[PDB]
């Protein structure tokens, strides 16, 4: 019995409208929603017992909730605060107790977009040294310039994601820690064997997936309009 | 042979306001109270704690409480995942208890009402509908027979702690439910003359116009009405011919007066 | 709140033992989960325990459940880096979908790694577009050493993170520094790193 | 939404002049919310005992009232009940016969 959320995360401006969905293919009647905040546990906001139906949870103010089918169910903050910045979570049930969780969507709602900036990648080759002492090949993918930290980094061999070998910074560190809006920076280590860096036919890349505004949130500045898009850095193996 | 009877009684006036009282009866005599506005069940009589110990008793009135508090929100739930289906104000009664036979037996029952109407019952190892229930309360039955923990729970209330509690309620107030009270009887008209019968336990009373030795089969006996001092009140009315009442006698029947019956001429 | 969980966090060793608690008032108690949240992640349930007094177990995870007491206790055994994340005790007051959940704050738990055979080093790595740009690599140090973060804030260092080549059973520790107005050897030089550290070149 | 029937009578045989009890009986009504008054000579009296309200096999509810009350040749006695099934209270004079 699965759910799913979109968006995964998002940045919002103070008074913008925000609509997190939550779909369903389970045919279950009832569905939740929750707000997860560093030093609680999850809180009730709203909840649903079918179509049409829409219940004031522990924690309803500020939000509106919608379920215009049983597949979906809506939530709605149609004046965004900087207090709705939080991890929310959806679930779903049927008549019985377990609540079945999808996987959380970001949200960080900023008094105002105007530092909005997405990341420079750049993608750094391993030491020649490190091979020879080692036989391993250590990759490291640097993105810097960015604001918000809301970033998503991974590693992509031949095209398919890969998780082993892999370790990136917990948290993005604040290239100017004395300004209030710094940007930030990230890194991230892909160590791999020498003979599969030393493989020409394998393609390395390093992603940066980085939310910022969208298509309708409005832009002033000359510079161009930080939308939330994808940067990556590059590189072939060789002996 | 008595039927032991926990009746309880909740309004629902809005999704904020609630009440729920009860009242218990082993046969016509009250055994317990709880009101609303008590945290704890109240003895009526001396011996309403049966032959239960201070533990089993305590134990027992500490599942009640957190049914009490666990019902009223179930309820106001249940009319959240049916809504607009159904509103408020709305009334729920349950009549629970069993009623005890001869040897070792009884026959325990737990009736749900619903506005005024049954439609609901605890039947084996699960909540059902009863004949004539509409169609929507399938989803609340589906609901309360997902709870396992409920469901063991309420058998093992009705199958074993329900008997047991009420064999001990019969040993200890054998007294009260064997006494035997007088009834007093007086007579007036308005013709139409009544035969007033009052004072009597338990129940079963006879109550006849006589002239002589003939019954009078126009004699109407009204309903058992109850006195405040768990005795009984009953009348039994005549219709005749002014001028006619000369002659005419009630008599009283009742096991209280050990062969001496009450005999009253106008 | 009605679910309080100990400890609020706590740092243990690979391959030890941990007690995580849960204490509530939650009435009535007709389950208690336990959740895993790896960080950014979501919730996997690791036992559900039902009973006036149960025990349940998954791998090297197990659980007791007093209802009475109203505490509950999960046990990692054995612990490896991967349970580097935060616990979550849930309490859920029915039987059924009339219940509601209440959920404790969470325990943290970081696992340090073991670092079997250190080879300590610092190494320059290049820019693959860019050649004349780089970043300093220190990797291979064992747990006992500390990362300082940067003195001069025109050079950057992160801090330690270790990464775990599955097929290889090979764990590794490293830190990243880098800036524009700078050499490797004078990069970490405000931590306390190993005598035996090599540098090439 | 059913009609309360009601019953005045008293505990013991009425004499003027002598103390008893005088109950008011007032059965088959739904839903429960009720208010029962006994009256002397129309007006409102103090020192009502209400029995804990029950049902009947049938669902509809009942409720005993009782008070102390002394007979004479003159007072009148009576039960007004109010509630949501009748547009104004009903009233039931105790008879001097019940
Ligand atoms: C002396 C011997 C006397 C014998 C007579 C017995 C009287 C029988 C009557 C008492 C019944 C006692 C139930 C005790 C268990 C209980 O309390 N269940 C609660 C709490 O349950 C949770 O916690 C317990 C803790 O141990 C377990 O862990 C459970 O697993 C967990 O869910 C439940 O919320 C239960 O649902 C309460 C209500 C049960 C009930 O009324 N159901 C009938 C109502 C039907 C209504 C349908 C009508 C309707 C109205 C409006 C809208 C929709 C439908
Ligand atoms: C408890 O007893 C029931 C049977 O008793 C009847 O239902 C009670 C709730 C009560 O109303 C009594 O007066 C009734 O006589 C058991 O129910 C049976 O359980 C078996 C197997 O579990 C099942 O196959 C049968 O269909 C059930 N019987 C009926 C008539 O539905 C129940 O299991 C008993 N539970 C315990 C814990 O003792
Ligand atoms: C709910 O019902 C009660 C009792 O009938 C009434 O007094 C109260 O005003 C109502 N409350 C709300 C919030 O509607
Ligand atoms: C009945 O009791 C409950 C719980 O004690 C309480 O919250 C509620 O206000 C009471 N209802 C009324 C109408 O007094
Ligand atoms: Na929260
Ligand atoms: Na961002
Ligand atoms: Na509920
Ligand atoms: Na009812
Ligand atoms: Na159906
Ligand atoms: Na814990
Ligand atoms: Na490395």
């Amino acid at each position: 019995a699965a759910v799913t959320q979109s968006p995964r995360n998002k940045v919002a401006v103070t008074g913008g409208k925000v609509t997190l969905s939550c779909n369903q293919t389970n045919n279950h009647n009832n569905m939740y929603w929750y707000r997860q905040d560093t030093g609680h546990g999850l809180r009730l906001i709203h909840y649903s017992y079918g179509a049409g139906s829409t219940e004031k949870g522990d924690i309803p103010d500020g939000y509106k909730a919608s379920r215009p089918s049983q597949e979906n169910f809506s939530l709605i903050l149609e004046l965004a605060t900087p207090s709705q910045t939080s991890v929310y979570f959806c679930a779903s049930g049927d008549e019985g107790y377990t609540q079945y969780f999808g996987p959380g969507t970001r949200l960080l709602v900023l008094e105002d977009l105007r530092n909005v900036t997405p990341p420079k990648v750049s993608l750094f080759e391993p030491s020649k040294a490190e091979i020879s002492h080692t036989q391993k090949a250590t990759l490291v993918c640097l993105a810097t310039g960015f604001y918000p930290d809301h970033v998503e980094l991974s590693w992509w061999v031949n095209g398919k994601e890969v998780h082993s070998g892999v370790c990136t910074d917990p948290q993005p560190l604040k290239e100017q820690p004395a300004l209030n809006d710094s940007r930030y920076s990230l890194s991230s280590r892909l160590r791999v064997s020498a003979t599969f860096w030393q493989n020409p036919r394998n393609h390395f890349r390093c992603q940066v997936q980085f939310y910022g505004l969208s298509e309708n949130d409005e832009w002033t500045q000359d510079r161009a309009k930080p939308v939330t898009q994808i940067v990556s850095a590059e590189a072939w193996g060789r002996a | 042979n008595y039927t032991f009877r926990c009746l309880q009684m909740s309004s629902f006036a809005n999704r904020s306001w609630s009440r729920t009282d009860s009242v218990v009866w082993l046969g016509d005599l009250q055994t317990h109270r709880w009101s609303n506005d008590s945290a704890t069940i109240s003895f009526t009589k001396p011996w309403s704690q049966g032959k239960l110990s201070n533990q089993q008793w305590e134990k027992l009135q500490h599942m009640f409480q957190v049914y009490r508090v666990s019902f009223t929100r179930d309820i106001q739930e249940l009319v959240k995942m049916m809504s607009p289906k159904e509103d408020y104000p709305i009334e729920i009664q349950l009549s629970a208890g069993c009623e005890m036979y001869p040897g070792n037996a009884s026959e325990s029952f737990l009736h749900v009402a619903f506005q005024g109407k049954y439609v609901v019952r605890f039947w084996g190892t699960s909540w059902q509908t009863v004949p004539g229930a509409p169609s929507w309360l399938d989803l609340p039955i589906k609901v309360l027979n997902a709870d396992q923990g409920t469901s063991a729970t309420v058998q093992m209330l009705l199958n074993d702690t329900c008997p047991l509690f009420v064999r001990g309620l019969l040993e200890a107030g054998k007294s009260d439910l064997e006494k035997q009270e007088k009834p007093v009887a007086w007579l007036s008209s308005v013709r139409q003359l009544v035969c007033h019968v009052s004072g009597f336990y338990p129940k079963p009373v006879w109550v006849m116009w006589m002239r002589g030795d003939q019954e009078q089969q126009g004699t109407h006996r009204g309903d058992f009405l109850p006195n405040a001092d768990e005795t009984w009140y009953l009348q039994a009315t005549l219709d005749v011919e002014a001028g006619e009442e000369a002659g005419l006698a009630c008599r009283v029947k009742h096991s209280s007066l050990g062969g001496q019956d009450i005999i009253l001429y106008w | 709140t009605q679910v309080e969980q100990s400890p609020q966090s706590l740092v243990v060793r690979q391959g030890e033992n941990c007690v995580l608690q849960c204490n509530y008032s939650v009435t009535p108690d007709n389950h208690l989960r336990w959740f895993k949240q790896d960080t950014g992640k979501g919730l996997v349930s690791l036992t559900v325990l039902v009973d006036q007094k149960d025990k349940t177990s998954n791998g090297r995870y197990s659980a007791t459940l007093d209802k009475d007491a109203k505490h509950s206790t999960l046990h990692i055994t054995a612990t490896l880096l991967d349970d580097t994340a935060t616990y979550i005790c849930v309490v859920g007051d029915r039987g059924s979908a009339l219940g509601r959940l209440h959920f404790g704050a969470g325990t943290q738990l970081i696992v340090i790694p073991d670092i079997q055979n250190p080879d300590p080093a610092v190494y320059q790595l290049r820019d693959s577009k860019s050649s004349d740009k780089s970043v300093c690599l220190f990797t291979d140090f064992d747990s006992q050493t500390n990362v300082s973060q940067s003195k001069d804030s025109d050079v950057y260092i992160t801090d330690k993170c270790v990464l775990d080549m599955r097929s290889m059973d090979f764990k590794s520790n490293s830190a990243v520094a880098w800036s524009n107005k700078f050499a490797c050897a004078n990069a970490f030089n405000n931590s306390i790193i190993p005598e035996d550290t090599f540098f090439p070149s | 939404q059913k009609t309360p029937q009601i019953q005045v009578y008293s505990r013991h045989p009425p004499e003027n002049g002598k103390p008893n009890i005088l109950n008011c009986y007032v059965t088959q009504f739904h839903p429960p919310h009720i208010e029962i008054q006994m009256l002397k000579n129309g007006k409102k009296i103090p020192k009502v005992e209400m029995s804990d309200m029950s049902f009947s096999k049938d669902w509809s509810f009942y409720i005993l009232a009782h008070t102390e009350f002394t007979p004479t040749e003159t007072d009148t006695y009576a039960c007004r009940v109010k509630h949501a099934s009748m547009a104004e209270p009903k009233t039931v004079y105790w008879d001097r016969d019940m």
